[PDB]
Parts: structure tokens; C-alpha cells; sequence
């Protein structure tokens, strides 16, 4: 009995080792208060550039190895321990929207950040 | 995967004399060896096999395995003979 | 079979498709030897091949020498 | 009993080594008193460039090995290297994006607020 | 998945760096070929062609340097 | 008569540029008759440049495979 | 192994793991440089072990022969 | 520096646990268990593992130890018979 | 858990504090604007420095393996 | 401190040796671009562009020579 | 230690006294030799299993000595034992 | 252990700035000398104990 | 100390000042990269330094080899 | 002897490493010295191996 | 050269019996051997001598001469004892 | 002096006056660097000197190898 339990348990473990359990979700998010792309202002005397959200975030996360969490303004842990550097963001101008590739948790954190960042702007009249 | 065959119940209700066990071992080894030497030589002669990286990387493994096998058979045989000498020798 | 073939195979299951890609890129380039877009890709693939084949062969050599030492110390 | 205890404890220990416990968080911090970007002035005979806060702080921390502390005018998770801190300026809202550990974010915030102080106007005749 | 090595990635880093030069060169060429004698078109093409040249050169020299580091390491496995 | 592998690598280029090896000699035989025709100069510049690149890339490529093969064969020891 | 029968990690594991990682991308200098020293240390260990086992057996063979 | 310790008063042996393994020449049960395993195996797992350096370093111990054990028994029997002949002549 | 040829490699990897990342950074910047002479001038320096770092590291580990293998050969 | 080797020290000696040339060049360019036909701006731009060109050339030629001297020594450790 | 030297006031030796029997004098030898050899073999083994010892020239140079000293010790004990029993045999068969 | 200490010092100084030719030139020498020293020591140790073993084998 | 160190130092004493003649002539040039008398001065010093280092290294190498070949025969 | 000649050629060279006439002379001297040392060591070893083999024969 | 001294006069003794001739030959060899071994050990650890071709060429000879001399003394001693043993057994 | 010295000296005597001719012509050129007769005279001499030195060194190199390869087989 002990020999058959030891053998079977070990061979099952080695048959399972190859199964990949991680999944990649795609989230689609519309921007409501700002343009998606980068903007360049060609002032009569000065060229000025403003980077879009996509650029700024892809630049912030660059090469990060640890996972994200707590954003402010058995297998479970193995899945959760997903590297930040895998998050991918693609700006889609045709519908003023962002395409986001990541795990469900990452997608959620990214969305919260987006909604922290597209605040509507005030107007100023200068006389 | 090509032409596999295995014998079953080899010793279950018949047993060979040692006199024959040695003889079958010797024959089964000597022919496998001679065929492996011919295979190597042929893989060296063919102009299309000595000039392609994929085929050279295969031939390096064949030479390595042949050399290790013949060395192991020779060492074990010498060591086993030694014990019979130490038994019989007054 | 054998362990030294196991080591050799652990590379070939590592580089999934390179063995094909190189020949495919060569055929394309041979079709139009003067396209810089093709040239640039072939340089990369060929280099990656040269390195893969050298690393494989030197590793097989080393494990062969480890075994040939042990089989001598059997004596 | 002793042999069972010993082996069970050692293998439960080894099954956790692959687990990672550290984490990274993002702090969004609006500047109340100054422009985030690097400023540049064009004059009849001169060009002048002034670095922003992000530029200066990054240029200071770049390559740092030790943790930070005490900014003045299990615990393994705590000892994150200062060089991991990253700062990105976001002019669209005039705000700073900071990536790192919570204590780092805290220290950075304190430093930022030590620095964004509004200027006195001077008139010359 | 299409496997790709380290040198592959070094090469591709340039392609994704220059977003569209690859096609701007061809469109500039077609425009010029339509009207070889317009100074504005000549001036545009001179710039784009030069930029393309320098890009291709920087790319191939970097890829070779990394190859010659790796060969010098895998030499010492013996 | 036995084709190796390098022979095949070379022949890939030859069977690639199917006709360039003739076109170069025919465009030369046009030009040498009337060296002052701009059309003929413009043509021959192109075909000559192509033929140069083709022969150069062919020879470098054969050399790289020769260098991989030798490096494997040295490990048969 | 996953098994103990009642009654750290060694160079043999570390080599197999570093080879396994390398073979995924044979052209990365960090991985190559990490593998050279593991293959070297494994070669040295596996020679020194066998040479000393051989010395202890020749000692015992000499004892038995001396009392023949 | 770290974790340093020394036993000052007495030479209490600690690198080994002192045990009845001092008082025997061959661990004959460990031989009989290893010889079992390399002989019950008949068409299970695989043959010809001449080549993996981790199992090939385990075979070296057994191949040596069984040769020594067999060599020892050969001498003990001669000694015994010689002692009987010595007494009976004298 | 590691031997002494890893202590010898790690003396280089901790010796050149940051170069390993600085190279990747320099490449990320140059890739964006290949025609900039200040970027080109910076990258030439970083890439050369990295090339020497790797060569010196590998030749030193080779030499220490040659000393050890020769001592072990005398255990006979 | 950002780690610096020897090559990037030799390289930096030139940068601090030509204190302000880097900016003088662009200033002169913006004036010239404001009025290409002024000969006093032209004749001032020529001298700066030439100084810049020579500076960059000497810089990289020196860095290369040193790298060759070091690689030739490291080749002898084996 | 390295920064200390430690002597013995005067080396009186109680074990220089012969007082024990010719057989207790034998059991001491046997017991001490058996323990010394088992300890030495174990130490040599550990010095090879441990990866920081088997890969540093400073440590290898020491292990070489340990192995040789072990070899010589056992070979000499064996030789003298054989010579001893051989004397008894030579006399009693005469 | 003087020649053992010198080489580890040289290595630290070099690792600090791997491209400095004066440091490289020094280290080449120190490493070469250490390399010869170890070999010479090991070979003579061997000779001295092969002579003892041959003596015992002569009377054994 | 050692003998290879004496061989190597013999060059350092043969060229008295070169190691800091180079650094000085560089510091002078870097101030005015376009002066031809400074350029021409720097070219020869840097050449001399290059040769000095090459010769120094190759000689130490040859002596190493001779010693290793002798020590090989102690056995 | 050769030892001094090589030592002195080295001393003259290190005074002016860039002189071709000095370099050519040194290459030759160092080469001959290398060959001499090797030939000597090998011959010594051979004679000692013969001497040892005789003893091993009658032992 | 510097700090060097030599013993001019050896102490002397009578030699009147085979006993004293034997002890004298023994003592004469023991000391020469110890001196040689120490000398070699020092020559292996003075770094001016380990790394100079002229000094290594000497150490090689010293090692060889030591080996040969001790092997001779061993052989001739064992031959003498064997001749005594053979005659008394006969 | 060995055989290699002989092989070197065969070149030294095979070219009679080249070393002094080079030293001279250099000083004539340096006295009037802009005369085409002197320039033309100098180019050829310096070229000859370059080939002479190269052939000499490569030959001594080859002989060293043949000798070391024989000496290796004394063992
Ligand atoms: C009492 C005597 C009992 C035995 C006498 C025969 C002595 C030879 C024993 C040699 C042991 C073989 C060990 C081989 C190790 C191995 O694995 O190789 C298997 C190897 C392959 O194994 P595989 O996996 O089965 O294919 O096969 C061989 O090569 C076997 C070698 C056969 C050579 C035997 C030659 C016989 C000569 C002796 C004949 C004289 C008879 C006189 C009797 C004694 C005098 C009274
Ligand atoms: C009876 C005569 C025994 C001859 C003793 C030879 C002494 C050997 C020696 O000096 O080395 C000692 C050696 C080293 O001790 P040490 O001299 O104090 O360093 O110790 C031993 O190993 C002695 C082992 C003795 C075993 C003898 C077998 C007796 C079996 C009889 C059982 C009867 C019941």
C-alpha cells in the first residue's frame, strides 16, 4: 500500500508539471476627458511635447520584476506572482480608447489608475 | 520507434546454462559493434553528410557513444576475469 | 539513446523553429539579394544559428569527458 | 514522532521558497506650486535651462544600493533598494508618478512638499 | 510561438524605435519621382534618405558587437 | 560527381538570380557599341551593381557555414 | 526528490536548472556567463569525488592482499 | 565570525556519532540490498545506463564493494582449511 | 548556494555597480533618435566598457578552473 | 554616484575641456536660421561648426585606441 | 586560534606508567586507532561534499595532504600487524 | 600567506575599474605568479609522499 | 615580490614619465582640440604608450610559459 | 653564458621600446633562450627516469 | 655575501667496533636527509626562487637527487635483511 | 650566438646600405619637405625597409616553431 501510494503520487505530479495555468485578459477602456495620443504644440517660437498616458505608464513600469499592488493617489500565489513588466498598453485613437493586456488583477489596478488620471480641465480667459 | 521488439518471460520456466549465457552475450555484442563501426564510416564517406551541421551534430554523438561502450565492456571484463584468477590461483 | 543525446536534445527542444526559419530567410534573400530589409533579418538569424551550434557542441564535449574519466576510475 | 516532525517541517519549508512577498505601489502626487517639466527660457542673447524636480531627484538617487530614511531639511520586504524608486513627470495634469515601496513613496512625498514652495515677486525700476 | 533570440530583440528594438521611417522613405521617393525638379521635395528626400542610412548602419554594427562577445564567452566552456 | 552541402548553398543564389548572369554580358555588349547613350549608361550602372552585390553576399555566406562545420569537426577528438 | 522513507540543494540540481534556462535563449550573455561557472564547478566536483573513492578502494585491496 | 562555537573541556567526538558501524568490516545488508536492486531488474525501467554521470557515480561504489567482499571470502576459507590441516598433522 | 568561482564572478558583478542596466538604458535612448551625436558618443563608451568587463570576467574564471583541475589531478 | 569606468573618464575630459561649445553651436544656428543672408552670422557659424566637428572626431578616435590597448592585455590572461 | 600560544607547565605523563596489563595496553591501541580512522574518513568526505571547499585552491591544497596522510597511516598499521603475527607463526612452527 | 593575500587585493582593485590598463598590467603579473606557485607546491608534496609509499611497499 | 614583477617593473623604470606624460598631453589637448602643434604632439605620445604596453605584456607571457614548462617536469 | 646576454638585451630594449633595431635583436635572443631552457629540462628528466627504472627493476 | 658562516672544525670520535661503525653510518645519513628536505621546502616558497628560470632549473635537480638517494638506501637495506632471512631459514 | 642569429644576420648582410640610406634620405627630406625629387626618393626607400623588417621577423618565427616541435619529442 505504501509503495503504491508513493509511486502513484509521484508520477501524477510529474504528469501535471507541464500544464500552463496562467491566463491573459484583455480590457478595453474609453477615455472621456482627454485625447489618447501624444500632443505636440508648434508654437511660433517653441516646439513642446506632451506624452500620453500609454507612453508615461509604459515608461514607468519599464523592466519591473515585482508585482503591483495598493495603488494610491496553493496555485493562487503562483498565479498572483505575475511580473509588472508584462503589462501592455496600446492607444487606439479611432475610438479614443486604450487596449490593456494583463492578468485580471493588473487590468483592475490599471483601470483604477486611468480613472485617477483623466480629470476634466478648467478654462482660463486672459485679458 | 522503428522496429521495436522485446522478449517476455525470459527466465520464467527455462534457464540457460552458463556455457550458453556467455555465448549468447558474446554474439549479441560483437555484431552490434561491427554494425556501428560500419555506420560511422559510411556517415563519414558520404559528401552530403560530412558537410551539413545537422548531420555532423548527429555524428559526434555516435562516436562518443561507441567509445564509451567499448571502454565499459573492456573494463568490466578485465575486472571479472581477475576474480576468477584470485579464486583458482594457488 | 543515452544521456548525451538527452543533453543534445535539450537544445533542439529549446530552439523551437530556428532550424526552419534560417532556411526560409535564405530562400527569400536568394530571391532578391539586394533588399536591405531582407539582409538585415538574415544577419540576425544566421548569427543566432552559429551561436546555438557552437554552444551545443562544446557542452556535449564536456559531458563526454566527465564520463570517460569515471569509467577509467572503475578499474 | 521526531522523524515525522522533522521531515514534515523541512518539506513544508521548501514548498514556500518560490513564493514572493514583496510588492510595488504607485503614488500620484500633484504639484500645487510649480511646473513639473524642465523649464527653458529664450532671450535675445541667451538660452537658459532649469531642471525639474523629477530630473533632480532621479539624478540624485540613480544607482543607490542602500534604503532611504530620515529625510531632513519578514522585515526583508522593508529593505528595498532606493535605486528601484522611479519618478515620471506628467505635465498633462502637472503631477508626478512615483513607483516603489510604501516607505519610499512616503519619503518622496515629504521631500516634494519640502521643495514646492511659491515664489516672492520682485519689481525693479 | 515564433522563437526569437537575444540578437533578434536587439535588432527589433531599432525597428520599433523608428516608428515609420521604413515607409516614409518610400512615400517620399514616390513623390519625388513624380516631380524631380521641385526643391521642397528634393529637400525632404535628402533628409529622409540620410536618416535611413544612419539607422541601418547603427543597427548592423551593434548586432555584430554582441555576436563577438558571445562567441568569446562560449569559447571558454572547454 | 557529388554535390555537397556548400554546393547547394551556392546554387541557391545561382538559381535565385536566374538571368542576371546573362543580362550583365548583354547590357555590356550593347554599351560597348555606343558608350555615349544615357539610356545604356543608366541601365548598365544598375545591372553591374546588382551583380556585384550578388557575388559578394554569396561568398560571405559560404564562408560562415565553412566556419561552423570546422568548429564542430574539431570536437570529434 | 519528493520522497522520504522513515526507519539545501546540490550542484547536480543547480546545473540541470541553469542548463534548462540557458537552452531557451542560447545568445544572452548574462545567462552564458552564469552557466560557464556552474558547468566548471560541476566538472571539478565530479572528478574529485571519483578520485577519492578510488583511493579508499585501493587501500582495502592492498590490505587484503597483504594478509593473503 | 558568525555562529562560531568551540567545546573547551573535553574531546567529546562530534563529527561522527560513534556507533556499532565501528565494529564491522562489511555492511553485508547494504550489499545484499544493492545487489538485490541491480538483479531483480529484468525488463523494467531501461537498460544501458552507461551514460548518465549521476547514476554512473553510484554504480562505482557497488561494483567495487562487491568485488572486495568476494575477494575476502576467498581468503577466509583457505585460512580455515589450513588451520584444520595444521592441527591434524601436528 | 554556491562555490568559489561564483564568488569570483560576483566580485565583478558587484564591482561595476550599475553598468549592466546603464547599457540597456543607453540603448533605449539611442534607438529613439539614432542621428543624435551626443547619444552616439555616449553609447560608444558604454558598449566598449561592457565588452571589456565581460572578457576579463570570463578569462579569470577560466584560469582558476585550470589551477583547480591540476591540483585535483594529484589526488591519485 | 553613477559608476564610470576609465573610457568614460577619457571621454569626459573632452566634454569638460570644451566648456560651452555644445551650446554655442546651437545659439549660432538659431541666429543663422533667423537670417541666412547676413554675412556676419555666416562667418561666425563656420568657425563653430568646424570646431564641433573636430572635437567629436578626436574624442571617438581616442576612445577606440584605448579599448584596443586593453583588449590586447586581457587576451594574455589565458 | 592564531593570536595565542598555549603551552604546558611541565609535561608530566601518568600514561608513561606501565601499570596496566599487556592486554589493556592492546585495547587502548585498538580503540584509539578505530576512532581516529573513522573520524578522518568522515572529515575527508565532508570536505568534498561541501561546494566551497572543493573549489578553492587554498582548500584543495589542504585536502591533498589529508588524503595522503590517511593513506600512509593505514598502510603502516597494516604492515606492522602482519609482521607481528608473522613472527609468532615463524617461532611456533619451528 | 602573503602571496595569497596580494592576489585578492589586486582582484578587488581591478574589479573596481576593469578598464584601467595600469591595474590590468598589475593583475596579469600577480595572477601568473600565484599560478606557478600552486603547481610547484602540489607537485613536490606528491613526490615526497610517493617516496614514503614506495618504502612501505618495499618491505610489505 | 617575485621575478615577473621585476621584469614588468623594468619597463616602468625604463620609461621614466610616460604614464603621466600621456595624461598631461591629453589634458593640454582637451583644452584646444584644433591646435595642430598639440595634435602632432599627442599622436606620438599615444603611439609610444601603445607599444610600451604591448611589449610589456608579451614578455611576461613568454616567461610564464618557460616556467610552467619547467615545473611540469618535477613529476 | 646566455643568461647574461638575454638580461642585457632586455635592459637595452627597455630604454627605448620603439627602436626596430633593438626589437629585432631581442626577438632572436629571447627565442634562443626559450629553446635552450626547454631542451635542458627535458634531457635531465629523461636521464632521471632511466636511473629510477633500474632500481624499480631490481627492487 | 650577507650574514653567512661556516663551521671549520668538525668534532671527532673513535671508531672501534662494528656497532659504532653502524651507528655512525646511520647518523650520517639521517642528517643529510633532513637538511635536504628542508632546503627544498624553502626553495619552493621563497617567491624570488619559485618564479625564476635559473632557480627552477636547480630545484629540479635537487628533487631528483633526493629521490634517487633515498630509493637506493631503501633497496640495499632490504636486500641485506633478505639475505640474513634466507640463510637462517635455510 | 645560435642559428637564429645567423638567419637574422643573413638579412642584415643581404641588404648592404639600406639602414644608412634611410637615415640619410630622411634628413635630406626634413631639410626641404616640399621637393618632389626628395619625396619620390624617400617613398621607395621606406617601402623597401618595411618589407625587409617584415620578412626577417616572419622567418625567425617559423624556425622557432620547427625547433620547439622537435624538442617536444625528446620526451
Ligand atoms: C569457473 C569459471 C566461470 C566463468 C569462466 C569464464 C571467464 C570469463 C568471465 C568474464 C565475465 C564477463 C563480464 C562481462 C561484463 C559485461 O557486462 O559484458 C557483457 C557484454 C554485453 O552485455 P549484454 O547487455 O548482455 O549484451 O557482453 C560481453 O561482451 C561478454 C564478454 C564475453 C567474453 C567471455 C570470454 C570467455 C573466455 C573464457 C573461456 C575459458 C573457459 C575456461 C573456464 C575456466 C578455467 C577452468
Ligand atoms: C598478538 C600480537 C598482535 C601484534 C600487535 C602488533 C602491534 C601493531 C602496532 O604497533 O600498531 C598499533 C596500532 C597503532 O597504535 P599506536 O602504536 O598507539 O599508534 O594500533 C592497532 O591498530 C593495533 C590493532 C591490533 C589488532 C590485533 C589483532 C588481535 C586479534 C586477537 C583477538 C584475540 C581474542
Amino acid at each position: 500500500y505504501v509503495d503504491m501510494v508513493v509511486n502513484a503520487a509521484t508520477m501524477m505530479d510529474k504528469q501535471n508539471d507541464g500544464i500552463e495555468l496562467g491566463r491573459q485578459k484583455i480590457g478595453v477602456m474609453r477615455l472621456n476627458n482627454t485625447f489618447v495620443g501624444d500632443r505636440t504644440y508648434n508654437l511660433r517660437d517653441q516646439k513642446m511635447v506632451i506624452p500620453g498616458i500609454a507612453t508615461a505608464i509604459e515608461r514607468l513600469l519599464q523592466g519591473e520584476e515585482q508585482p503591483l499592488g495598493n495603488i494610491v493617489s496553493l496555485q493562487e500565489a503562483l498565479k498572483q506572482n505575475a511580473a509588472a513588466g508584462n503589462i501592455k498598453i496600446v492607444a487606439y485613437p479611432d475610438t479614443n480608447s486604450l487596449l490593456v493586456k494583463g492578468t485580471a488583477e493588473q487590468v483592475h489596478f490599471i483601470e483604477m489608475l486611468v480613472k485617477a488620471l483623466d480629470v476634466a480641465k478648467r478654462h482660463v480667459e486672459l485679458s | 520507434v522503428i522496429g521495436q521488439a522485446v522478449n517476455i518471460r525470459s527466465m520464467e520456466t527455462d534457464i540457460v546454462s552458463l556455457d550458453d549465457r556467455l555465448l549468447q552475450a558474446f554474439s549479441g555484442s560483437a555484431i552490434a559493434t561491427a554494425v556501428d563501426k560500419q555506420t560511422i564510416t559510411n556517415r563519414i564517406e558520404d559528401p552530403n553528410l560530412v558537410t551539413d551541421p545537422k548531420e555532423l551534430a548527429i555524428s559526434q554523438e555516435m562516436i562518443s557513444d561507441y567509445n564509451l561502450y567499448v571502454s565499459m565492456v573492456s573494463t568490466l571484463t578485465r575486472k571479472g576475469v581477475g576474480a576468477v584468477e584470485t579464486l583458482l590461483r594457488s | 539513446s543515452g544521456y548525451l543525446d538527452d543533453v543534445s536534445a535539450k537544445f533542439d527542444t529549446g530552439v523551437d523553429n530556428l532550424q526552419t526559419q534560417v532556411t526560409e530567410a535564405l530562400d527569400k534573400l536568394a530571391a532578391k539579394p539586394s533588399d536591405p530589409a531582407l539582409l538585415a533579418a538574415y544577419q540576425s538569424k544566421l548569427s543566432e544559428y552559429n551561436l546555438y551550434r557552437n554552444a551545443q557542441s562544446n557542452t556535449v564535449k564536456v559531458f563526454k569527458d566527465i564520463d570517460a574519466a569515471i569509467i577509467q576510475n572503475f578499474r
